[PDB]
């Protein structure tokens, strides 16, 4: 309820991060998420292998691609 | 019993408390360790935010649980 909603925030959040950064590593992501943290408290127990099968689903579910050590959205 | 609170910056302090203690009671043992009044203090437990009034034992909350801290203004 309160963690689902805020991940929604965090991901659209991160999405537009990476529209303008092209991409991010696994702890650049996580280091927005500890800042974000703060703005949605619910997200505080996350840690950095949760946020990483979090990312994975995206992953798999081709909303996300994987290369290089690097995250990336797919052009658009 | 022994529960964690763990605060941002990583800092982990470590509370005695007792399953009915309300969780107004934690923050006022966390003031006491940190300094840092109550109304500023949200508790995090289970992807919530923990309600004063409420209990530990209300939550489900058992001994060595971590509940995280998050202050506001």
């Amino acid at each position: 309820d309160q963690k689902e909603e805020e991940l929604l925030l965090f991901w659209t959040y991160i999405q537009a991060m990476l529209t303008n950064l092209e991409s991010l590593s696994l702890d650049r992501i996580y280091n927005m998420l500890r800042m974000f943290v703060v703005t949605g408290p619910a997200l505080a127990e996350i840690d950095l292998q949760e946020l990483q099968g979090y990312l994975q689903k995206k992953v798999r579910d081709q909303q996300l691609v994987y290369s290089a050590g690097v995250y990336r959205l797919p052009k658009n | 019993m022994q529960i964690f609170v763990k605060t941002l910056t990583g800092k982990t302090i470590t509370l005695e408390v007792e399953p009915s203690d309300t969780i107004e009671n934690v923050k006022a043992k966390i003031q006491d360790k940190e300094g840092i009044p109550p109304d500023q203090q949200r508790l995090i437990f289970a992807g919530k935010q923990l309600e004063d009034g409420r209990t530990l034992s209300d939550y489900n909350i058992q001994k060595e649980s971590t509940l995280h801290l998050v202050l506001r203004l």
